[PDB]
């Protein structure tokens, strides 16, 4: 029922060192009892006490060391504490924990927070959460500087929290806004934070720390805050200050308090070829950058030159629904549970129409199997960014648009069961796609192709046409824009004003409007030639989706584009390849609308802009030349 | 919008007209446009911004924020993508993978627009959320690459066109924060006399003549640097 | 290169068969290598004395009629420098702003191997009426 | 897969020549390839790799190489059968017929396109069972052994991605996983090369990053003695930037003054091992040779990263080198940059001419063919900088607080120099000289827009130092494992800098 606090003695610099410890001793003498461990030689860090370990009413949890430079301190620090009636708890040598620096209570007793990241371990929380019976609030470290949570935050009595954002990701600084109300919450700025400031120790209205800003100091006095400061830059080149040279013994208890976890603990399978792709690490990687930890349980090779590898994971993640993040992106690439704990896809019925209920799953471009009434159905219509509708009396499952979802539609929810079953020598890649595309020309394949004005002006008109004429378009994409622009450049010899705001672009428009659309256009011998020509003549369906840009549209042009997506979706069915000729924002929607099966052709000037979630190729040239060039080659499987 | 009987001049025949940098030298011009700025504030003149998704992702919803706060900004011209991403930067401190994108239009679309969603407490912070609150009007044309979309973007382009040329009307400077085709769009749209100011970090500056000024760096940096220049002219 | 002490005995023993600079030692070409600091091996060839360099640079620059430049930003600006302005200048890379340089000088935008590849078919169609 | 031509000799007694195939459509030797009598061979090089190509056309003279366009080698004109003076094949063209005539071989055409649309042509249809009786592998086969956490990080993947591109095969063994991410889980691995030239390239770039050999299979090195002045042995050993091991008279001698693209040299009786330039090679030096016995071992958060970093460092830690570039003042970096130099924060300056009389003519005439040459010819008046400042002509600036402070400073020539100042150069050998001094001990080097000259000083560099480059291109961010890039305007990454190192200690 008082405030005890153990203190280390540090038994050129190292002169200012003893005297600063020192002056530090009193300051704490002043405000609660300071117990003294017996230094050991060898063993200088032993002075930041706050590593011992983690405790609470009368149960210590001895601190696992991350590296093996301050192992040595743990025996000393255990005989202390088991000299003075404690029951010491060891966790598992694998599991590393570093106490009071990576766990600080809240001041009022409601929880504890605990850092992960660094030096101690997410899956060790539960393991304290149980020994010291409380609850445990798990926060993501993300700066290296700040490895250690007390060297970044610091809670403080009165219900406020003393804290550097910045050392966590997004999730944690979600987690601590959700507890802590922005009246208690005092922010650091940068320059304190890199001296420490949150290395600080509060008694009751106390706050002992070393030297900070006085703009900081006065931000704590008007919460009512006294502060008192003590040198002790010597420790500050040891990454310790106030907090981390002491450790509080008496902490308080709130026997309302049990021990809590958020940590969602799951094992997974991936079979494969692990080795040379490099699944396992991305999948490695994918879990902690989404804030999650890992140990890699088997690892089994099948047959040992170049054979499948099948390896089991255990995985955890500090919430629950980020352990659905984590798995949606595990699952994409395999990631089924082990064949034991298979569950089946769990549903929700639609309330409002249109609006899907908040955990459904999103789709992703990979095919995918739900296990709906204990059996594997194949979804239909795969499309990435939609809802999974599934019917119960017949074995469906497909995807659909938030805006297409109906009332009473089960929409699945959850993560589980659902398995996934400028550069030079550009002609290179002109061979190969030209291969490729004489491949599903031959055979009985869809080939799509999204085109924007870019062809027009790097004269690509007439090779375009030609690869219409020759059956390799089997839809056209496209916009007002080069819709306009090739119809000028077949009508006046001249896109853009120049030779393939000007007014040739509204005459050209004027006459196609009069005619009412481009078909009819055609039939008044009026485009003779060029792309929208050739779909006409050889009758290759083509949709110009409308643009805010739009000049006073042609008749063709969408102006609705709910209506155009659909046509989209529509053309794009079935198809093997995409030739991609325009700028991004037509070439991502026509990709978010296309599943992962399908070949894409991405080519553009700009060496940036080539990007694309290989099944997937990227040329960055100027579209003409790769035209011309795609056509020459396909000739020569002509010739 | 040609109506039959209509008499539209033809011919050449009676007609007339009255009419990368380096950051040292972005400071200098962006000084130039935040005292043209305050001037045209200080009267009863009109600014309008059309902005992008390119806004959130370099660190400036703040910034943009800010000069929707300090009355800078009198329409906002923009679409569903940069919605979306100030939305989800405003409620999960994030912006681009792709499915925190459709929870949130999810969310909004189950309270019906970005209005209901502000007074219901869902947006507490951002562009849109200052827009609704300081009573701003904005306009989301929508694009065929549209998630969703959001209930407020006009899925029809002849209407988001029109509305468009509404909020344009009384402006006398036009803060494009360049997205390509919207920058074009709008260039269109307006008149001349209004002073044209484009960002891009792209030498994606065509912009036809000063009647205006553009400027070579990042769209955030630039919405820092005139946020701080304009916090200047209001010590 | 260096232990048969040079380009040109390098070529003449047989270890360069082909290349630019067998064609340039073959046909008997003036070539000069200038150094710089980036080196990482001088060829014996390769002038380290850039006084000397410079002169030599001028001594082969005079009295031309075309300077085609491939892709040496730095030697560029320098061989310019060194050039008079009755010369047309060839300036020819992707930056593209390096191909600011100022009708008596042209400058290209493009990668440096395609205008080679289209310099020959062209001046192939030229030259080859046989 | 490579590792069955070993197999194919040792059950039919024969030799095998290891040919690899690089182009997709042609992943099939009789789609490419095609022998024929009379020594003559028809075939598209480009379908294999040049270490491959080399060794076709060294065992095939030219009179007797028959090279196929693309146009008949997409047309799959080398899937041909061949009887000893008939060779039929699909619809070719006229020209490889009258070459094709040339040789003994008389040109059967038949269609065969329906199957063409399938992945063969008339060799395909065929299997010749009668081959004539007129062992021997070129193949080297080795195990070896990394030692460190293969799965997080991309240590095996990019081991097994360095084989395979240089013309190798591979054959992981079963991995021993740990307890825990304290007991690292390492795995052994069987590499093949078809060369034994092959399989030394492959073991270079594989020494690299560990891959230390079995413990039982060797611990010697190879040398061979410098016959040449300012030449080396064919097979000498190039030195990489990484901190090596050599095991002579079975034991490790680290090496010294390393640096990348050089040789080693071991003395025996001093038994330590040195890196040599080549043209500084002198007679009678021993290098080493062959792979045996060698061991080896954001808008703004990024400023405050390195500003840490340069905080930490400036506390004695070891000697800080700037190489500056003209685009250092073109962007208004001048007095950050010698701000810099007055707190401490630069011990040495790598630059040359057009950055000196930039800041120059900054200090002197302001203005935030040109005027520079009346700078120049000042400048040159005074005899060097250092003078012009003694004088009353330089009284701030770069140079100015470089000379004041006392900072060495090495200005390195280039072709593009106008009328050098008395400080540059102009001799590159002694340039390098100079910079590999500058270059001593330092802890981290402020790369400063200067993509040449900044990867020329680099190069220079031992590989544990951290550096930092910054251009406004990611064509000036070169890597390595200590050093990260910026991408903005190096004049601002210069304020940022001054203001966060600023108050800072």
């Amino acid at each position: 029922d008082d405030i005890r606090i153990l203190m280390c003695p540090p038994d050129s610099s190292q002169e200012r060192a003893v005297e600063q410890w020192k002056k530090l001793h009193q300051t704490i003498k002043e405000c609660a009892i300071v117990d003294l461990v017996k230094p050991a030689k060898g063993w200088p860090d032993m002075v930041f006490t706050a590593n011992a370990g983690l405790v609470l009413g009368e149960n210590v949890v001895l601190s696992r060391f991350y590296h093996k430079e301050r192992q040595g301190e743990e025996p000393y620090f255990k005989a202390w504490f088991e000299e003075n009636g404690f029951t010491v708890y060891e966790l598992p040598q694998d599991l590393p924990f570093e106490g009071a620096g990576d766990a600080l209570f809240d001041r009022e007793g409601r929880w504890l927070w605990a850092g992960y990241g660094f030096r101690s371990e997410l899956d060790s929380h539960p393991y304290i959460a149980k020994w010291l019976d409380t609850e445990v609030v798990s926060l993501r470290l993300i700066d290296e500087r700040f490895y250690h949570l007390d060297t970044c935050f610091c809670p403080l009595s009165g219900g406020y929290l003393l804290y550097y954002p910045p050392a966590f990701d997004a999730y944690s600084n979600r987690v601590i806004e959700m507890r802590i109300p922005p009246e208690k919450r005092i922010i650091v700025e940068e320059l304190d934070a890199v001296n420490f400031a949150c290395n600080a120790v509060n008694v009751n209205d106390i706050i002992i720390m070393n030297l900070v800003s006085r703009t900081l100091k006065e931000k704590l006095a008007e919460a009512g805050f006294k502060v008192r400061e003590t040198p002790l830059t010597e420790f500050l080149k040891a990454g310790g200050a106030a907090k981390c040279l002491t450790l509080r013994v008496t902490e308080p208890i709130l026997p309302d308090v049990h021990a809590t976890v958020s940590i969602e603990s799951r094992v997974i399978r991936m079979e494969g070829h692990l080795l040379d792709a490099g699944i396992l690490n991305q999948a490695l990687d994918l879990v902690v950058e989404n804030s999650g930890s890992f140990r890699v349980l088997n690892f089994n090779l099948g047959v040992e030159r170049n054979s499948t590898s099948s390896a089991e994971v255990r995985v955890s993640a500090p919430s629950h629904q980020i352990m659905e993040e984590i798995m949606t992106e595990l699952i994409d690439l395999g990631a089924v549970p082990p064949p034991q704990e298979l569950c089946d896809i769990n549903t929700e019925t639609v309330t409002q129409g249109g609006v899907a209920p908040d955990d459904f799953y999103v789709s992703t471009i990979y095919p995918t199997e739900v296990r709906v009434n204990c059996e594997w159905v194949q979804v239909t219509g795969q499309r990435m960014d939609a809802a999974i509708v599934v019917t119960s009396n017949p074995p469906s499952a497909r995807c659909v648009l938030l805006r297409d979802l109906q009332v009473g539609d089960r929409v699945m929810v959850g993560v589980e069961g659902i398995r996934t079953i400028s550069e030079r020598r550009v002609e290179l890649l002109v061979e190969q796609i030209a291969w490729e595309m004489r491949q599903i020309r031959d055979q009985g394949g869809k080939i799509v192709v999204t085109a924007g004005p870019v062809v027009i002006h790097t004269g690509g008109a007439q090779h375009l046409s030609h690869l219409v004429r020759e059956g390799y378009v089997h839809a056209l994409l496209g916009g007002n824009a080069i819709a306009v622009h090739d119809i000028e450049q077949a009508t006046m010899g001249t896109s853009l004003g120049v030779d393939m705001g000007h007014r040739h672009h509204l005459k050209i428009i004027n006459s196609v409007r009069r005619y009412g659309g481009i078909r009819q256009a055609v039939e008044a011998g009026f485009i003779s030639k060029g792309v929208m020509y050739e779909c006409v003549k050889n009758n290759i369906p083509y949709c110009l989706a409308g643009s805010i840009r739009d000049d006073g549209p042609l008749p063709d042009t969408e102006m609705n584009l709910v209506r155009a997506q659909s046509r989209y979706s529509e053309l794009i069915q079935g198809a093997d390849m995409i030739l991609m000729l325009s700028s991004m924002l037509h070439s991502i929607g026509v990709g978010n609308m296309t599943p992962s099966g399908v070949k894409m052709v991405c080519v553009d000037i700009n060496p940036a802009v080539v990007t694309k979630l290989v099944e997937s190729v990227g040329v960055v040239t100027d579209v003409g030349l790769f035209l011309s060039l795609l056509v020459r080659q396909l000739q020569q499987l002509t010739r | 919008d040609l109506q039959v009987g209509d008499r539209v001049m033809v011919g050449v025949e009676g007609i007339r007209t009255i009419k990368v940098s380096s950051e040292r030298r972005v400071e200098l011009l962006v000084e130039q446009i935040a005292w043209e700025m305050r001037q045209i504030r200080d009267q009863g003149g009109k600014i309008v911004v059309t902005a992008g998704p390119v806004v959130i992702h370099t660190g400036g919803a703040q910034h943009l924020s800010h000069l929707v706060r300090e009355g800078y900004v009198h329409a906002l011209l923009g679409g569903n993508a940069i919605a979306v991403h100030d939305i989800e930067q405003a409620t999960m401190g994030t912006s681009l993978g792709h499915r925190h994108h459709l929870k949130i239009i999810n969310s909004v679309r189950r309270y019906g627009g970005i209005r209901q969603a502000v007074e219901a407490g869902f947006i507490s912070k951002g562009v849109m959320y200052e827009c609704v609150k300081n009573n701003i009007p904005y306009c989301l044309a929508g694009s065929i690459r549209d998630d969703g979309p959001l209930p407020d973007t006009e899925m029809n382009l002849v209407r988001a066109q029109s509305r468009y040329s509404e909020l344009i009307q009384g402006a006398d400077m036009i803060l494009m924060l360049s997205s390509m085709l919207h920058s074009i769009g709008v260039g269109n749209m307006t008149p001349s006399g209004v002073k044209m100011v484009c960002v891009d970090i792209n030498p994606a500056v065509v912009t036809k003549l000063s009647d205006s000024v553009g400027v070579v760096t990042d769209v955030g940096l630039f919405l820092s640097l005139l946020v701080r220049q304009l916090q200047q002219l209001t010590r | 290169v260096r232990r048969y002490g040079g380009i040109r005995q390098a070529v003449e023993a047989g270890f360069i068969s082909k290349g630019v600079m067998y064609e340039c030692v073959k046909n008997n070409i003036p070539y000069c290598l200038a150094g710089s600091i980036r080196d990482d091996g001088p060829l014996p060839d390769t002038e380290m004395n850039l006084v000397r360099a410079q002169s030599r640079y001028s001594e082969l620059i005079q009295g031309a009629d075309m300077i085609l430049m491939l892709s040496s930003m730095l030697h560029s600006i320098g061989v310019g420098n060194m050039t008079p302005s009755g010369v047309k200048m060839v300036c020819v890379d992707i930056n593209p702003a390096v191909v600011t340089k100022l009708v008596e000088s042209v400058g290209v935008v493009t990668d440096v191997g395609l205008f080679l590849s289209l310099l020959v078919r062209q001046l192939q169609q030229l030259t080859r009426p046989y | 897969e490579l590792d069955s031509h070993p197999y194919i000799a040792k059950w039919l007694d024969t030799e095998v020549v290891s040919l690899r195939l690089i182009d997709e459509r042609f992943y099939h030797l009789d789609t490419c390839f095609c022998p024929l009598s009379g020594g003559y061979l028809l075939y598209y090089p480009p379908a294999f790799d040049a270490y491959s190509n080399r060794v076709i056309e060294m065992r095939i003279p030219p009179e007797k190489r028959i090279i196929v366009e693309e146009l008949d080698a997409v047309n799959f004109a080398c899937n041909a059968v061949n009887v000893n003076d008939i060779i039929i094949m699909n619809l070719v063209s006229r020209t490889l017929k009258e070459k094709l005539a040339e040789a003994g071989f008389k040109v059967r055409e038949t269609p065969l396109t329906e199957f063409l649309k399938a992945g063969g042509a008339a060799k395909c249809l065929t299997l010749r069972v009668t081959e004539p009786i007129l062992a021997t592998v070129s193949i080297e086969s080795r195990v070896i052994r990394m030692e460190g956490h293969l799965l997080d990080a991309g240590i095996l993947n990019q081991a097994l991605d360095l084989v395979v591109e240089n013309s190798g095969s591979f054959r992981v063994l079963n991995f021993n996983l740990g307890v825990e991410r304290n007991s690292t889980s390492s795995a052994e691995v069987r590499v093949s090369a078809p060369s034994h030239q092959i399989m030394e390239e492959i073991m270079t770039e594989l020494i690299d990053l560990g891959a230390v050999p079995p413990p039982q299979e060797l611990c010697d090195i190879n040398t061979e003695t410098v016959t040449q002045g300012g030449v080396a042995p064919d097979d000498f050993y190039v030195s990489t930037i990484y901190p090596t091991e050599v095991r002579v008279n079975c034991e490790w001698v680290q090496v010294t003054g390393q640096r990348m693209d050089a040789a080693i040299v071991v003395t025996s009786n001093p038994p330590s091992a040195r890196c040599v330039l080549l043209r500084d090679l002198q007679v009678g030096d021993r290098v080493m040779v062959g792979v045996e016995g060698i061991r080896t071992i954001r808008v703004e958060l990024l400023v405050e990263q390195i500003a840490w970093e340069m905080r930490q460092i400036r506390d004695q830690g070891g000697k800080i080198v700037v190489t500056a570039g003209p685009v250092v003042i073109h962007t208004g970096g001048a007095q950050h940059l010698s701000h810099l130099v007055r707190e401490g924060y630069v011990h040495a300056l790598l630059g040359g001419n057009a950055i000196a009389v930039h800041d120059i003519e900054q200090a002197t005439m302001g203005t935030s063919h040109r005027h520079h040459l009346k700078i120049i010819n000042s400048v040159r008046r005074y005899g060097g900088i250092r003078q012009a400042v003694e004088a009353g002509f330089i009284s701030k600036g770069v140079m100015y607080e470089c000379v004041k402070n006392n900072i060495p400073y090495c200005l390195a020539g280039s072709i593009r120099d106008d009328g050098p100042l008395p400080d540059t150069e102009m001799n590159l050998v002694r340039a390098q000289s100079r910079y590999s001094e500058l270059i001593q001990g330092a802890d981290m080097i402020l790369m400063l827009s200067s993509m040449l000259h900044s990867i020329g000083v680099g190069n220079m560099t031992p590989s544990g130092v951290k550096m930092v480059c910054v251009d406004i291109n990611p064509a000036v961010v070169t890597g390595s494992v200590e050093s990260v890039g910026v991408v903005t305007d190096v004049g601002l990454f210069l304020s940022l800098l001054v203001r966060q190192l600023q108050q800072l200690t």
